[PDB]
């Protein structure tokens, strides 16, 4: 059983492109309760999501 | 003109042969291939129309892309299409071949065989019925009937 | 009569519980937990390095002849330290029973190959490696089985995008199929479906 | 915390495996160029092997290095056995990808990308 | 700019590049390459065609859904020309034949058609016009091809003063004439050369470089009314060039001097074919003629393209001409030809 | 009730019409633009108003299980008609 | 008896209106059967039924030689039938449109159309939604 | 219970041995197969005369899509997006806004027929029977774009096939 004094890092194994490894800022948060409902069952687990990027309109069918 | 009449008759003769002798390649990928078998079956006999399966791409005129085209399979499809000698035609059958189908948003599926090969006829359905595929074959025959290669060449 | 509710089999529940106690007593070194679900399925949670002894016992022991490996998969749960959960489904024809054995591992920790106990484990472990990145130590031939040649990334992980990062098309300039970054004519429309009202009180977790 | 080693124990054995894999890849490029009928040079192939080896030069975990050399051996055996086609070998070279700009002003001109 | 002409995306297949281009002569060699590059960018491309629709099939995969539009066209019909250039802000002209048919001459395809295309495009409000000419376009040139090239270049510049006239030297590629013309003389015994090809200097240019330069001419705002000269990086004698072609094709090279009048008569013999002739008198003259040097005109380095040497891309074209004994031979097995710089 | 744009292009019932300078009109050259001639708004306006002597009426669109969900419209406001919003059908009480 | 079969063949020859009618029905339909005339639509297509034949072959249609504006003497499509006769031919009902006419509405097409692919009447898609963002129009008058 | 497919042994009496030897030397079972194929030759072929004859279909058949109207001419669809929600392949794109008269109606209703898997969930989820899967199945085109139906195309399909669609729905609406 070896011992490593290193921080875990698997970016080289995940296969993600370097652009989407480096230029991405995820947001760890607990979702806000939807004001339209009084239930609170969607505000119990943390979520991790990425920053929004560009969305354009398709020339055909829009 | 006499030359125009001769070329019109000659390219009507040539188009008739190609229309009336269609040899699809023995090439089926997924569940859409079963409906090709049912078109070959006695109920909708494709052999009536001069449509006969040949295994070798060198001896085929039509490639019926019937099933999901994956990333691991696209090179093989392009290779056999290239090995088919000209004139050659493509009939994409079913949603998976047409667009993406049920697997459009997948990491391992090519969204349409028209990204890989030039497709002449698109047959919708999941799977298209044997009658639908037969209608597509007849529509391909009517498309061949309009080709005027000698008529273009004479005026070229 | 309750025609819309599944009837329960307390006899089979008791039999499975007794056999779970039996195996837990026999192999205290590796077995960490034994559970019986209310639809009569026995589930054994072991230490990851007990795979070979536990599976060999369950295959060869006279009172547990699980001669058939029904399935072998893994589940990715990112919230755990050991995200990958390796699941073995065994079927005993002699006693007409089925059992489940679950272990855990992470990205960099190998799991001993069970091709020496069952021969289906060969392709099953190749698929597990291909789709999750889990490495199996003494595998006769470990390589990709399902993904494309040269494919980078393990698709079934939760952090892998649905459409991947590359897509294929034929480029006429270079006369071959090429791989280019993924670009969608219509983006996949993500739906938030979960209702904010708790459905099953029996599964409620403590507020902590 | 003691962790189960894949191979190589410490880092030196991992470097030894890396050198063995590099030799195996270096001696394979001429055969690959010959069999696949690639239009690239042997020097170009060796340079691409070197570049693909160098992009992982920042790894300091021996287990990550072991996994990297395992995957390298896999993709080497896909090439020796001609399981790969010319398509994949040339996919290594990104011959069709347009050069993305890298300076701030060009990135500002093209679009909204960071 | 119109709200639909603003670029969007990352320059992929499914992006919007804001370019709406009508490509005349898109059913040929340079045409297929230019259309491929435009569709790769993610532009809207209109392809006027006069041939059989079956002969335009290779252009279907080059663009996304709806990004390639095929329309019929005549060449003598200004109505058809307006129909195909009505909605496009870029018009590219690559129409031209190396020979003359019964219905079209060098005057028709190099002067009349480009002038009508430029005249209609000016009326329709097309912002950019790209016109492909030849490097050796001389009014007093021995070749009617080049005379008509020069006349049509002047007419296009007159009709559309804000044009970009591109003058490639001799484009080589998989579907070209140049390397294939020199490599197909195996069948006729030896290789006939005028003065043994020692008095001819040529610097061919690569097809991908030409297409990339055409694309960058559209995207450069400071190339509106200019003239470019697309040439390769090295100049070769005709003898050395043909010798290298045969070395790469691994065919026995047996050159012999053929007097100019004899070669002219031979070319006259081959141009009686109703189909595409193997060679013509004008083709013989153009092969014999040396490529002009135009240091004042800009080029690929000015449009941002580094010219690809012949020694890097010759094996793509000439591997097809090898036999089974020499198919697998590598690129570096043949020493590069002797240049004249 | 189709209408023609100043560029000669038919206008759909949703108001769609390509601008004069819009390049996307090229797709319709040598071909046609698919526009449905029947306008549902015009037809439902052409429909008459049914007078019933009750404060509340029920509409299911006709056909029963082949119509739409049955709804109840309150005919109390005398300044306007009560409209079933599934089928856009107007009802009124007998005035005067 | 072979004589009975030959007599039935001769009756089939005379059943299409002479030798010329027999040749026409043979060359453009590949069938020489004779059946009762169920009815005829407005486009010229004729529909026949014969319950003695096995299921699937008991109903058939002879297509017209000219539909709308296209000559269909040899180019006969499976989509040339109106919807009611389409239902009758595909056997979703046992009642012909003559016996049970369909419900008539003012929005239903009076003239049936076949597949218009490969013709100028083909369908071309477009976005049916208006422009999402309105851009600012600068003043046309000078300033300063 | 179980049965043995092949566990019989042949008798070794002289008559049976001679019969087997005659079968070996005289190809009895081969002639039997020939006779079977000859019988099939003289039977009646099972081929229909397409396109002049069509295979049977049912009122439940799922073919080309259509958007229906009320008998008054009003469109049935109310932009409720249940079909868009339930579509397995995400083939439906719907955008809506209040109409001029205040109705809840769609401005965009797209179905990508190259993405559709023809499963019929949309017509099950529709609360007003607006979207249906008509009886048409011969709608193959020559270009990919022609398979990207929009609201005008679907309304035209509904108006063209309304009689047959209404007949099928009347026939099969008591089973739903
Ligand atoms: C991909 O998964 C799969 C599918 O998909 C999903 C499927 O569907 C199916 C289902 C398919 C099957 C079950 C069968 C398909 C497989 C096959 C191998 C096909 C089987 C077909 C057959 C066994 C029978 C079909 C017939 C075949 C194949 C033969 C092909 C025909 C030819 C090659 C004909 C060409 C040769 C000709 C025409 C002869 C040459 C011409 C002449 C000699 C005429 C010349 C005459 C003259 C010159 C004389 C002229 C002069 C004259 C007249 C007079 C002049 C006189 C003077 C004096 C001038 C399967 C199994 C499947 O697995
Ligand atoms: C084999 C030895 C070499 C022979 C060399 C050629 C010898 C002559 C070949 C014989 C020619 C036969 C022509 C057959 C005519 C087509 C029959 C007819 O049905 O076609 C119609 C008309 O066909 C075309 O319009 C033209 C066909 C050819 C017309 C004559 C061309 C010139 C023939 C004379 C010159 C031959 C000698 C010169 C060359 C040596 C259209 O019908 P079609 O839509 O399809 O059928 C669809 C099936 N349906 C009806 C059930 C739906
Ligand atoms: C001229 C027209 C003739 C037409 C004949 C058509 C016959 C029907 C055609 C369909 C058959 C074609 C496909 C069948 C091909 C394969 C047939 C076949 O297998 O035959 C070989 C068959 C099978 O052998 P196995 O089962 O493998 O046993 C081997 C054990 N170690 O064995 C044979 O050799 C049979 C060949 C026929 C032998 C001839 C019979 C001998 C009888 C001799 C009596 C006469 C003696 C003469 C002396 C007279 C003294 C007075
Ligand atoms: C003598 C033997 C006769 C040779 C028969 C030729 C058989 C066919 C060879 C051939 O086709 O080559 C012609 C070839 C191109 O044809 P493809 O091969 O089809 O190229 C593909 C185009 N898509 O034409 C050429 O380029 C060569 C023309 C160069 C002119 C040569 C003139 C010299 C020959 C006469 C010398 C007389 C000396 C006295
Ligand atoms: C009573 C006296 C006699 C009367 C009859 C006389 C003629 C009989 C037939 C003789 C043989 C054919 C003669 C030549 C016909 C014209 C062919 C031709 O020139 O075609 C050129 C053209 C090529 O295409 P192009 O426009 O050049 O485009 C370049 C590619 N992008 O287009 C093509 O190449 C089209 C592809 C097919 C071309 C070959 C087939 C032409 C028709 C042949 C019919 C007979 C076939 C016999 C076969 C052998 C016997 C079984
Ligand atoms: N290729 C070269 O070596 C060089 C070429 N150039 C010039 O660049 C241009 C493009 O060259 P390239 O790609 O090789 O040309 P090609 O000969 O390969 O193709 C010519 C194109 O123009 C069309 N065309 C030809 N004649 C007519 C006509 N009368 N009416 C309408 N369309 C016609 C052809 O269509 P279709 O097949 O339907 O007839 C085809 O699309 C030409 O002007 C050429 O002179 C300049 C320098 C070098
Ligand atoms: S379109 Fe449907 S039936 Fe055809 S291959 Fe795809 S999933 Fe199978
Ligand atoms: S039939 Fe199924 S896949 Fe097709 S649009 Fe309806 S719900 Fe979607
Ligand atoms: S389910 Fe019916 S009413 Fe609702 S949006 Fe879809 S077609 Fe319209
Ligand atoms: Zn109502």
């Amino acid at each position: 059983l070896i011992a490593v004094d290193e921080k875990l890092d698997i970016t080289t194994l995940t296969g993600v492109p370097e652009e989407h490894i480096k230029t991405r800022k995820v947001r760890i948060f607990v979702p806000a309760r939807n004001n339209m409902q009084s239930g609170v069952n969607n505000t119990k687990k943390w979520k991790m999501e990425f920053d929004t990027r560009e969305r354009w309109e398709n020339p055909l069918m829009g | 003109s006499r030359g125009e009449y001769v070329v019109a008759k000659l390219d009507d003769l040539v188009n008739w042969a190609r229309r009336s002798s269609l040899w699809p390649m023995t090439f089926g990928l997924a569940c859409c291939a079963v409906e090709m078998m049912h078109m070959a079956a006695p109920r909708y006999d494709m052999d009536r129309f001069g449509v006969v399966f040949r295994a070798s791409p060198r001896q085929s005129d039509v490639m019926i892309v019937a099933g999901t085209l994956t990333n691991k399979m696209a090179p093989a499809l392009r290779k056999v299409y290239d090995q088919m000698p000209e004139p050659r035609y493509v009939v994409s059958m079913g949603s998976c071949a047409n667009g993406g189908g049920y697997y459009h948003y997948s990491y391992s599926v090519v969204r349409g065989c028209d990204r890989i090969v030039p497709v002449d006829i698109y047959v919708p359905g999941c799977p298209p019925t044997a009658e639908a595929l037969l209608y597509g074959i007849l529509q391909l025959q009517r498309k061949i009937k309009r080709e005027k290669r000698l008529r273009i060449w004479y005026r070229r | 009569t309750r025609p819309t509710i599944r009837p329960r089999n307390d006899v089979v529940h008791k039999q499975l519980s007794a056999f779970g106690q039996y195996v837990a007593e026999i192999l205290p070194k590796y077995v960490q937990q034994v559970q019986v679900s209310c639809f009569n399925e026995l589930e054994i949670f072991i230490h990851p390095d007990g795979v070979i002894p536990v599976l060999t016992f369950l295959r060869d022991h006279t009172n547990a002849q699980f001669k058939s490996l029904a399935d072998l998969t893994a589940v990715d749960v990112p919230t755990r330290q050991n995200r990958f959960e390796i699941v073995y489904n065994l079927l005993s024809l002699r006693f007409n029973s089925r059992i489940r054995v679950k272990t855990y591992t992470d990205e960099l920790t190998p799991i001993e190959s069970s091709v020496t106990v069952y021969k289906a484990a060969n392709w099953y472990e190749r698929e597990i490696w291909d789709m999750f990145g889990v490495f199996f130590a003494n595998h006769p031939d470990l390589r990709r089985i399902l993904t494309d040649y040269g494919f980078e990334g393990h698709p079934f992980r939760k952090d892998f995008p649905l459409s991947g990062y590359v897509e294929l098309r034929y480029d006429d300039e270079v006369k071959r199929v090429v791989a280019e970054p993924v670009e969608l004519a219509q983006e996949f429309r993500k739906f938030d479906l979960n209702s904010p009202w708790e459905a099953f009180p029996a599964y409620r977790q403590p507020p902590e | 915390t003691s962790v189960k080693p894949i191979f190589s124990r410490d880092m030196n054995e991992a470097k030894r495996r890396v050198r063995e894999l590099y030799r195996a890849w270096y001696r394979e490029v001429p055969n690959t160029v010959h069999l696949f009928q690639l239009d690239i040079s042997v020097k170009q192939g060796r340079d691409k092997v070197r570049e693909m080896f160098m992009k992982n030069a920042h790894v300091t975990d021996p287990r990550v290095v072991d996994l990297l050399v395992i995957k390298g051996k896999m993709e080497l055996e896909e090439t020796i056995n001609v399981w790969k086609q010319r398509t994949h070998i040339m996919r290594f070279f990104h011959e069709t990808e347009a050069p993305r700009p890298t300076d701030f002003l060009s990135k500002f001109y093209v679009g909204h990308d960071p | 700019l119109h709200h639909a002409l603003i670029p969007h995306g990352k320059g992929g297949r499914s992006s919007v590049s804001g370019i709406v281009a009508t490509v005349f002569g898109a059913t040929g060699f340079l045409g297929r390459y230019v259309v491929n590059h435009l569709g790769r960018m993610g532009s809207q491309v209109i392809v006027p065609y006069r041939c059989e629709p079956y002969d335009t099939m290779h252009l279907r995969p080059m663009g996304d859904l709806g990004q390639i539009i095929f329309m019929e066209w005549n060449g003598k019909d200004k109505d058809s020309i307006r129909k195909v250039v009505e909605h496009s802000n870029v018009v590219i002209n690559l129409v031209g034949r190396e020979w003359e048919t019964k219905n079209f001459d060098f005057e028709d395809v190099f002067v009349k058609i480009p002038h009508a295309i430029a005249q209609v495009s000016k009326e329709a409000g097309v912002e950019k016009l790209i016109h492909i000419s030849h490097l050796n376009a001389d009014i007093k040139s021995p070749s009617r091809y080049l005379r008509s090239k020069a006349v049509g270049e002047k007419e296009v510049r007159a009709a559309f003063p804000e044009a970009t006239i591109i003058k490639p030297s001799d484009i080589f590629g998989r579907e070209d004439r140049f390397l294939n013309y020199f490599a197909s003389m195996r069948w006729f015994g030896g290789v006939p050369l005028i003065s043994l090809g020692k008095e001819t200097v040529k610097q061919p240019v690569y097809i991908v470089d030409v297409s990339k330069g055409i694309i960058n001419a559209i995207k450069d705002p400071d190339a509106k009314g200019k003239t470019f000269a697309f040439v390769g990086p090295n100049r070769y004698l005709l003898f050395d060039l043909v010798q290298y072609i045969f070395a790469v094709a691994y065919r026995p090279f047996l050159p012999y001097p053929l007097p100019h009048f004899a070669y002219r008569w031979v070319g006259r013999l081959f141009e009686v074919s109703p189909f595409e002739p193997w060679t013509t008198r004008d083709k013989v003259e153009r092969v014999h003629m040396s490529d002009m040097t135009l240091p004042h005109l800009p080029g690929l380095e000015d449009l941002g393209i580094q010219a690809t040497p012949l020694e890097l891309k010759a094996i793509e074209v000439l591997r097809r001409h090898r036999t089974y004994r020499w198919l697998t031979s590598e690129m570096e097995d043949v020493k590069p030809a002797k240049t004249v710089n | 009730g189709v209408r023609t744009s100043p560029t000669g292009e038919k206008v759909t019932h949703t108001g769609q019409a390509y601008d004069d300078g819009d390049y996307r009109r090229v797709r319709f050259s040598d071909r046609q633009k698919e526009v449905n001639e029947n306008f549902a708004i015009d037809l439902i306006a052409e429909q008459p108003v049914s007078e019933v002597g009750s404060r509340v009426i029920s509409c299911d669109g006709g056909g029963g299980a082949l119509g739409h969900p049955r709804v109840y419209i309150n005919l109390d406001k005398e300044t306007k008609t009560g409209t079933c919003g599934y089928c856009g059908l107007q009802f009124r009480q007998p005035h005067h | 008896e072979l004589v009975q079969v030959l007599r039935r063949g001769l009756q089939q020859v005379s059943g299409h209106g002479g030798l010329r009618g027999y040749l026409r029905v043979l060359f453009r339909a590949n069938d020489v059967r004779v059946g009762t005339l169920v009815g005829e639509d407005k486009y010229g297509n004729k529909y026949y039924e014969d319950n003695k034949q096995f299921f699937g072959r008991h109903r058939w249609v002879i297509y017209t030689t000219e539909m709308n504006g296209r000559d269909t003497f040899w180019d006969v499509d499976g989509s040339m039938v109106p919807p009611e006769w389409h239902r009758w031919l595909h056997c979703m009902t046992d009642d012909p449109p003559t016996t049970k006419p369909p419900t008539a509405r003012k929005y239903i097409w009076t003239n049936h159309k076949f597949n218009v692919s490969g013709t100028p009447q083909q369908y071309v898609p477009y976005s049916t939604t208006r422009k999402k963002i309105q851009e600012w129009v600068p003043p046309s008058t000078p300033y300063k | 219970t179980y049965k043995f497919v092949n566990m019989r042994e042949p008798s070794m009496d002289m008559k049976s041995v001679t019969d087997r030897a005659a079968q070996t030397l005289l190809w009895t079972e081969l002639v039997r197969g020939l006779g079977m194929t000859l019988s099939y030759l003289f039977r009646e072929p099972a081929t229909i005369n397409y396109p002049f004859e069509k295979g049977p279909l049912s009122p439940r058949f799922r073919g080309e899509h259509a958007l229906r109207r009320y008998p008054s001419g009003e469109e049935r669809c109310i932009a409720c997006k249940l079909c868009e929600a339930v579509c397995p392949a995400q083939a439906i794109t719907i955008e809506a806004e209040p109409r001029a008269d205040g109705s809840r109606r769609t401005t965009r209703y797209d179905i990508d027929m190259t993405k559709c898997i023809y499963c019929g969930f949309c017509q099950e989820a529709c609360p007003v029977d607006a979207i249906v899967e008509g009886p048409n199945f011969e709608f193959s085109t020559e270009t990919h774009e022609e398979l990207l139906y929009n609201k005008e195309k679907l309304l035209n399909n509904g108006d063209k096939w309304e009689a047959e669609i209404a007949a099928n729905i009347q026939a099969d609406y008591l089973y739903r």
